[PDB]
């Protein structure tokens, strides 16, 4: 399905090039994905650790078609930043049922909706963005060393090619050459990898590995030192796509150069995807009785990865000021709990790896779509600090400072409330769903021995905390720096409106004022229901646990 | 009327392709025996030409013997080669 | 002074384009085994490249279009007032 | 490397290489290479400064990988030999 | 069929065609040449000479009516007292408004006469138009922004623009009937100067005419004698 | 907001989508009862006829292919459960082949049963 | 397909009506026109034995080759002499365009190519083997012939 | 001017056929591809045009147990 839609939108794509089309495009894809997530929740009936697919090329478990519905849905979320205009009017001569299904409104939106914004105007933007998905989903259900390859640039090359689908800025082409550059070096280290698994076995096939790892997991002639070594050098190359430290320099570049709307999706879908692909991979090389195998295990770069990122993430951020490169160092600070989870390979911890992962992606989703919001809500806003006007790409990326949040509990102080939870979540405070992540990975963490790295998890947690309160305290502790547009309210500014029936006649006619200006309810309700699971999850943590609990039981079932 | 001096130079040319023709058949003919050669020539027809060669020493050389001479068990060319396998 | 980026393109689908050619050469001269099956794959990678190259026509990417009495006013007379 | 190829048999792929590589992505290559604004004097680094770092990464690098690579490859590389 | 002329149909010249209203353009002209002469003095030759030529073509106009034009004529002028916001340049400007998706219209008066000048959106393939043809200002201004930029960024506009859909409170312009293809032949057959597009051609270069011969007010005393021996040639003494 | 005839374009594409969305689900429904995913005592009735009266009539069990013997395992082994991978790729089985995952036993027990209650018939006529 | 094949072996050599390349008279054309002496003589003998080779290969892919319409000597004149023949043809007819036609500006030979021969080709790509499935003429592809 | 597809398609199709003849006709040779795949198979197998069976391209090892031949042994030599 995602297949036909990409070839199906292309070809509708191909043959116009109005710009006005560009919504249109964006919402038939979210259409399209609904019915992914239909094909695939009809394939879940059936217990199975895997499926060999389409002559072994490929395989499904029910892992992988959980995580395939997963990757769908933060898509149809992140596809609304480009489905809806940022702003709309509401009255409250227009908010019954019979109005918003049988009567129309008329007003000069141009300007009020940003009608033409660039986030708008890019017809290929759904397009791409779909060819990303599709690279995550096949790499997820990949079964075959050059299937894993073929993937991985799929998926990568169209993260290069959304870092820079904004031609006309020179950060977001600059960010997208970084991203290109240093991406294709680990791709390098993929394909490296890649090969020498197939010099040193004969196969390309994941099965054949794991009969080979298998076998050779004893307790001469051919020993199997190239396994273990390969898949090193293989997993540092998936090291730098997830930003994990120590290579992790390029997203806290590529991050802040690239448009918000952008960074939302190219931040979120591709960790996704390589963890998931990395778990069965752990799973299946791990080797039980303690021989010379296990001593050179290839997921020790995990475990050190894991320790070098909770130091790095936590430290580093302490000193950012722009909004963003804090966020990647948030999210290099989680991709070591993360990649500890992976790295302690229990029953316990890959029920944690996989709970850890689906709440960490809906948590820095809302705070995207929080940072976002609150650029578009700046509209009717104007301010007279220096440092603001002197910032590059300010309509792609609104918000860049942490100090341009200050007093935002003043201009909206609700949204700064889900701003709050979502932060407080992410140091780890109960009752959030945050604290609930971090809990389980450090019981299964310390019930599997990792006592050292479960101390230095704490305590980056207290040193990542600080960036986190520094965040917290600009928003609620001064009063805002931004007032509100005078001629937008100067009691003789006033646009106006037209209520009009079925059939195009005149019903009422409201004359209407900024504060008629709202934010979309796109925007407003994915906030307010992430926002909700966050602080909620103590009262519906059954389902979503017992999930992991069973994807668990079926990999690990002897 | 027709101008054959413009032809002249087509004739040549026509002339040489048939002077690369022939020479090319001959030598090739001189080459294998007197004989008209292979091509398209397969594994399978160089591994008879091969069994050709261990029964009357010529690439080319033919025998409707129903028995092998002495020695044809012993001269099977086993190839050897130092680097490429 | 700036280039022009219609070269950029003509390298760019050919070279797109060269690597599809040579991936159907190994069909041509494997037609009698691949049979009906093969075909069937041969035909469904050909149909994909070609929306590719519909992309490139619809676009016009190597600049189809390059180079290229309606009148906005009309008056009309009301007479004296 | 194609010419290599074509020598010990690999016929196809060698001939890809020069189709596809040189006949194609090298011209690409050149052409945005010989259309852009190049002052080499920008371009150039002090490279002795960068050669103890490269002594050092060969040597390390080559002794990992090559202890990778299968007979096949590493057979008839650096009086009793084998045909 | 070709009982019309079709406006942008070419003449036979290159690049003069066809006129989209050519007869009230030739009114609007020469009345506008009538009033801009009325500042020159009486003893000018160079305004008696524009107004005989002017006045002897503009009865000729006026002797050649579209068909139905007094039915036209009752409906208009009643349209622009009950609309005269609609139609006036003090309030909607001289090219009708900033709405180019939308139609415009303006009255204007020369010599005592009124005309209506009318725009239309250019048709276009709509395979090829963005939002109907609505200008593309850029996006809007984003983010932390001062009070004096978004003023530059026409935010008042927001207040004053109207939706293309949005007419309640306004009126269709009805054009004018046109001359059909047979009337303007016989007409340029009376005025004897060519096509009909060359004769508002010539039109309008005397209307522009009229402003350079004020400005240099032409029927005054000689400005520079010829001083003795200026234009004496080589001619024998008779 | 979009131009006159956007909406028009958007809607065919859309119905396209749907229509190939739609068809895809309709087939993994069916499809789905043959795997033994989803309840098929009605499908298991049915084929268990068929199959039988295929047997008696001297017919293949799935058909006559025109493809090799060897290109009928690729087929096999290409579309074997391909519609658990529906909302990803798209595949159809449109090859005749003898590679069904089920051991073909029952089918033969069957119609030797039945071939002799339809002779005991015969003879006491 | 040998008409769109004979069509690109001309563009293949930069020959006319495609010979932008030599053009002295457009104003920008001409590159092959600043080369003296030896190099002159390497790009000049390039481009004729380019040229006798695509005539060449031309006749080789549709014309039957060296086939016609006892002594190896005479077989092999004959068959030398006929792929001579077919090629000189081509040569002439490559020279009868020369003559024949103005210059094509670069803008319309690169639209030439992209809009009219390739999708043409592609859709040839097509059709071409869905023949020869359709009437089992799959052709064997082991040494045979 | 140009006709739109979707209101009128014949319409459409003729003006495609005279004004972008290589565009309009690579289309219908390229749809020639499946249509000939729908209709030539089954116009020959009603005319009897039977499709050949594939040659060997392995030896052809014969199926069933051992013939248990009885002939040219040791003893028959010289
Ligand atoms: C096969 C060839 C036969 C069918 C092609 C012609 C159908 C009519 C299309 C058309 O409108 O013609 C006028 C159209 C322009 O006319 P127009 O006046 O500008 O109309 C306004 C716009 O087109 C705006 O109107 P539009 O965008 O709706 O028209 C474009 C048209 C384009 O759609 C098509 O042409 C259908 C192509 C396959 C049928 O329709 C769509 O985009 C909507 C449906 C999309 C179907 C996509 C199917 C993808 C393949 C899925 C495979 C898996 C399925 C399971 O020119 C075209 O032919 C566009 C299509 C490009 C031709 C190549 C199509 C085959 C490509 C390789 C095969 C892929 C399979
Ligand atoms: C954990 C999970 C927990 C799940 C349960 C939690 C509670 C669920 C609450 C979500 C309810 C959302 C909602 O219905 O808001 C209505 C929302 C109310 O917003 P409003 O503030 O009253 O006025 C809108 C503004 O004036 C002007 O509207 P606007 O321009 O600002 O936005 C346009 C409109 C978007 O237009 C739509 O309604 C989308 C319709 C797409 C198709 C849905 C039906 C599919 C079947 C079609 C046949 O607004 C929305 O509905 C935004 C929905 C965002 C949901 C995001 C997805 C989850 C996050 O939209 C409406 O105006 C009325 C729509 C009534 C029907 C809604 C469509 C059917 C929904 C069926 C749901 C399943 C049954
Ligand atoms: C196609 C239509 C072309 C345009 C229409 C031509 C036309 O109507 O002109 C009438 C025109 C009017 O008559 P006329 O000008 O008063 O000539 C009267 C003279 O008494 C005539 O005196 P004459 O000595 O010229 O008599 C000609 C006679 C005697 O001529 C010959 O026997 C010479 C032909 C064979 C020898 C050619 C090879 C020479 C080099 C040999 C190798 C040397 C290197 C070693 O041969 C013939 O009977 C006709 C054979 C024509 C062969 C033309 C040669 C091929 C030209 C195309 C070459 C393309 C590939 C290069 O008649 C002629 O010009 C004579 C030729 C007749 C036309 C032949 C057209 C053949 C085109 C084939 C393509
Ligand atoms: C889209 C445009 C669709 C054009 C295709 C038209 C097919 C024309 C043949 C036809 O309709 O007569 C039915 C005729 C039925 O033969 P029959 O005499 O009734 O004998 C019963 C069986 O064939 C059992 O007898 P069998 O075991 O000997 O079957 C072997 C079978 C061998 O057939 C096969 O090998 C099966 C291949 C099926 C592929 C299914 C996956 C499709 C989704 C792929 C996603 C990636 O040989 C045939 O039956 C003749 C088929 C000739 C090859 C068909 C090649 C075209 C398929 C690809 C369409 C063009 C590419 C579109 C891709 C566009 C991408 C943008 O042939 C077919 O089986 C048609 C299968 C292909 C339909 C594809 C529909 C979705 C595409
Ligand atoms: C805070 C919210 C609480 C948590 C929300 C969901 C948590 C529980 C969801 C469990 C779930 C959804 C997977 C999508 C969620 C992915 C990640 C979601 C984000 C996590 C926040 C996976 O259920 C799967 O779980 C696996 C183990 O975990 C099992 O292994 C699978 O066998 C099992 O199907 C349920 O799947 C189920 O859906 C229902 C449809 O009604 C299906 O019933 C049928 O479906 C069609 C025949 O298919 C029929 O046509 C239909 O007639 C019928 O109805 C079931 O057949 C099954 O498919
Ligand atoms: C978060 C949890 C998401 C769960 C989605 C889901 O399970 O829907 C099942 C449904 C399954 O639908 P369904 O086909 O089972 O419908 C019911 C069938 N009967 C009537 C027999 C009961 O999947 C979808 O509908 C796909 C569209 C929903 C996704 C839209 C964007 C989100
Ligand atoms: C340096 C040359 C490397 C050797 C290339 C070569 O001679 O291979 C010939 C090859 C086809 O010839 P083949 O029959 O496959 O092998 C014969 C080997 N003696 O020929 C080829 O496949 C490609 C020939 C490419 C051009 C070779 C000359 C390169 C230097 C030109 C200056
Ligand atoms: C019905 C089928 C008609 C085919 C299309 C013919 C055509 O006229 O296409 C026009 C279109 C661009 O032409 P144009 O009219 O100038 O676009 C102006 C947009 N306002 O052209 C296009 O956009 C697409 C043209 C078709 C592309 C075909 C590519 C090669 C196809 C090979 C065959 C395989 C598919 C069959």
């Amino acid at each position: 399905m995602i297949m036909i839609s990409i070839l199906s939108l292309l070809l509708s794509t191909s043959v116009t090039l109005r710009r006005d089309m560009s919504i249109l495009f964006n919402r038939i894809s979210i259409i399209a994905l609904a019915y992914c997530i239909l094909h695939d929740t009809m394939s879940l009936s059936f217990i199975s650790k895997g499926i060999g697919l389409h002559g072994g090329l490929l395989h499904i478990t029910n892992l992988t078609q959980i995580f395939h519905i997963f990757i769908f849905i933060i898509s149809i979320l992140i596809l609304q930043l480009t489905s809806f205009y940022p702003r709309k009017v509401w009255i409250p001569e227009y908010s019954s049922l019979k109005d918003i299904f049988f009567n129309k409104i008329l007003y000069y939106r141009t300007k009020i909706i940003n009608k033409m914004g660039e986030h708008m105007k890019i017809i290929e933007y759904p397009l791409i963005l779909l060819f990303v998905i599709s690279g995550a989903v096949f790499l997820i259900s990949t079964n075959d060393l050059v299937s894993i390859f073929l993937s991985i640039e799929l998926q990568s090359y169209g993260l290069y090619l959304l870092s820079t689908i904004y031609r006309n800025s020179e950060l977001s082409t600059t960010g997208g050459l970084i991203y290109f550059l240093l991406g294709g070096l680990s791709s390098c280290f993929i394909l490296l990898g890649t090969s020498l698994l197939y010099v040193n076995s004969g196969t390309t096939s994941l099965d054949g590995l794991y009969i080979l790892n298998s076998i050779s997991d004893v307790n001469s002639w051919y020993k199997p030192y190239y396994l273990n070594f390969s898949l090193l050098i293989f997993s540092i190359g998936f090291l730098f796509k997830v930003s994990a430290a120590p290579f992790h320099f390029w997203s806290p570049d590529v991050y802040d150069a690239i448009p918000t709307i952008v960074t939302t999706f190219v931040a979120i879908i591709a960790k996704i995807s390589i963890f998931i692909f990395l778990l069965e991979l752990v799973y299946y090389t791990n080797s039980n009785a303690n021989s010379y195998l296990s001593e050179f295990s290839w997921t020790y770069a995990l475990l050190i990865s894991s320790l070098l990122s909770l130091i790095i993430g936590t430290v580093v951020g302490l000193t950012q000021f722009r909004i963003k490169r804090l966020l990647a160092y948030s999210t290099i600070s989680h991709v070591g709990f993360i990649l500890l989870a992976l790295s302690v390979s229990s029953i316990e911890s890959t029920q944690a790896f996989i709970f850890y992962l689906i709440q960490y992606s809906i948590s820095n989703l809302n705070a995207f779509f929080i940072l976002i919001t609150i650029g578009f809500s700046l509209y009717g806003y104007v301010t007279n600090n220096k440092e603001y006007k002197s910032l590059l790409d300010k309509n792609n990326s609104p918000i860049q400072l942490i100090s341009q949040l200050k007093g935002y509990f003043y201009i909206n102080p609700l949204l700064s409330l889900s701003l709050a939870i979502t932060i407080f979540s992410f140091v780890g405070v109960p009752p959030l769903v945050g604290f609930f992540a971090k809990q389980m990975v450090l019981s299964a963490a310390l019930d599997n021995g990792y006592i050292f790295l479960s101390l230095i998890a704490i305590i980056t947690s207290v040193i990542g905390a600080v960036y986190y309160l520094n965040v917290i305290k600009e928003i609620f502790f001064y009063s805002p720096e931004h007032e509100v547009n005078p001629v937008l309210n100067e009691s003789d500014s006033n646009f106006s409106l037209r209520i009009l029936n079925e059939k195009n006649v005149l019903i009422r006619s409201v004359l209407l004022k900024g504060r008629n200006i709202f934010i979309s309810s796109p925007f407003s309700i994915t906030i307010s229901i992430i926002t909700n699971v966050i602080l909620l999850f103590i009262f519906m943590n059954k389902e979503w646990l017992s999930m992991g609990t069973i994807l668990v039981q079926i990999l690990f079932s002897a | 009327p027709v101008p054959f001096e413009t032809l002249i130079p087509y004739g040549i040319i026509i002339a040489m392709f048939g002077v690369t023709g022939a020479g090319m058949a001959k030598v090739r003919h001189m080459f294998n025996g007197d004989k008209r050669h292979r091509w398209s020539v397969d594994q399978w027809d160089k591994q008879q030409m091969e069994r050709d060669r261990r029964l009357t020493g010529h690439l080319r050389g033919q025998t409707d013997n129903p028995i092998a001479p002495p020695g044809f068990e012993f001269n099977n060319p086993w190839k050897v080669x130092x680097x490429x396998x | 002074s700036p280039f022009n980026i219609s070269f950029f393109i003509y390298g760019l689908v050919f070279l797109l384009l060269d690597l599809e050619i040579l991936l159907l050469y190994p069909f041509a001269v494997s037609e009698y085994v691949n049979s009906a099956y093969g075909l069937a794959a041969a035909l469904i990678f050909i149909g994909i490249i070609t929306i590719g190259f519909v992309y490139e026509l619809g676009h016009d990417a190597l600049k189809v279009h390059s180079r290229q009495l309606k009148s906005s006013v009309v008056i009309s007379y009301l007479g004296n007032i | 490397v194609s010419f290599y190829l074509i020598l010990i048999g690999l016929n196809f792929v060698g001939l890809s290489y020069l189709i596809v590589y040189i006949g194609a992505v090298s011209i690409l290559f050149l052409f945005i290479l010989m259309l852009i604004n190049i002052r080499t004097s920008e371009l150039q680094s002090n490279t002795s400064n960068s050669i103890p770092l490269t002594i050092l990464v060969g040597i390390i690098i080559s002794s990992f990988l090559f202890k990778m690579l299968p007979y096949g490859v590493i057979i008839s590389n650096q009086k009793n030999d084998l045909f | 069929k070709g009982k019309f002329l079709v406006p942008g149909a070419p003449t036979g010249l290159t690049g003069l065609g066809t006129h989209p209203s050519p007869r009230s353009a030739l009114l609007y002209l020469y009345h506008s040449t009538l009033e801009k002469l009325k500042q020159i003095p009486e003893h000018s030759v160079y305004r008696q000479s524009v107004e005989a030529v002017t006045r002897h073509r503009l009865a000729l106009v006026e002797s050649v009516v579209p068909e139905g034009y007094d039915a036209w004529v009752e409906r208009a002028k009643k349209l622009l007292e009950e609309h005269a916001d609609q139609f006036d340049p003090t309030k909607v400007g001289p090219e009708g408004g900033e709405e180019v998706q939308g139609a415009r219209a303006v009255k204007v008066e020369r010599d005592g006469r009124v005309f209506v000048v009318s725009r239309l959106p250019k048709e276009e393939d709509e395979r090829v138009l963005e939002w109907d043809g609505e200008v593309d200002e850029g996006p809007e201004l984003e983010g932390s922004r001062t009070l004096e930029e978004k003023i530059e960024g026409g935010l008042e506009k927001i207040f004053t623009r109207r939706d293309v859909k949005d007419t309640v409170g306004r009126v269709e312009w009805e054009p004018e009937p046109q001359l059909t293809a047979e009337q303007v032949a016989e007409l340029e057959n009376k005025i004897g100067a060519g096509l009909i597009e060359e004769v508002i051609q010539v039109a309008e270069g005397e209307l522009k005419l009229v402003d350079t011969m004020v400005k240099a007010r032409v029927w005054e005393p000689l400005e520079e004698q010829p001083r003795p021996g200026q234009w004496e040639y080589f001619e024998r003494k008779p | 907001q979009v131009g006159r005839g956007g909406f028009a374009k958007a809607m065919r594409l859309a119905g396209f989508i749907g229509l190939a969305g739609g068809f895809l689900y309709f087939y993994q429904r069916s499809i789905l009862r043959f795997y033994g995913m989803s309840e098929n005592a009605r499908e298991v009735e049915m084929d268990m006829r068929e199959m039988t009266d295929r047997v008696k009539a001297g017919l293949p069990l799935y058909g006559e292919s025109r493809l090799s013997p060897a290109m009928q395992g690729v087929a096999a082994r290409q579309s074997r459960y391909s519609a658990l991978f529906f909302g990803v790729m798209p595949w159809f089985n449109f090859v005749n082949h003898n590679q069904h995952g089920v051991d073909t036993a029952k089918y033969y027990q069957q119609a030797e049963r039945e071939l002799e209650a339809e002779r005991l018939a015969r003879e006491q006529a | 397909v040998f008409i769109i094949f004979f069509i690109g072996s001309v563009a293949e050599t930069n020959r006319a009506p495609f010979d932008l390349a030599e053009a002295e008279s457009e104003l920008v054309s001409g590159f092959m026109t600043e080369h003296a002496a030896v190099i002159f003589v390497f790009f000049f003998l390039a481009e004729y034995g380019s040229i006798v080779l695509m005539c060449i290969l031309t006749s080789i892919l549709f014309l039957g080759g060296y086939l016609l319409i006892n002594a190896p000597t005479v077989e092999g004149s004959f068959y030398g002499l006929s792929l001579g023949v077919k090629t000189s043809i081509l040569i002439f007819v490559f020279i009868w365009t020369r003559a024949s036609f103005p210059r094509i500006r670069f803008d319309q030979l690169m639209s030439f190519c992209w809009t009219v021969l390739l999708p043409i080709l592609f859709a040839l790509i097509v059709l071409v083997p869905c023949i020869l499935y359709s009437f089992n003429i799959f052709p064997v592809n082991i040494s045979l012939l | 001017t140009t006709p739109r597809f979707w209101s009128t398609p014949l319409k459409y199709c003729r003006w495609a056929a005279r004004e972008r003849p290589a565009l309009f006709f690579s289309v219908v040779i390229g749809a020639l591809g499946p249509v000939t795949l729908a209709t030539v198979p089954p116009l020959r197998r009603l005319i009897g045009d039977v499709d050949a069976a594939p040659i060997p391209l392995t030896y052809p090892i014969p199926p069933g147990p051992r013939k248990q031949l009885k002939g040219y042994d040791d003893d028959t030599e010289d």
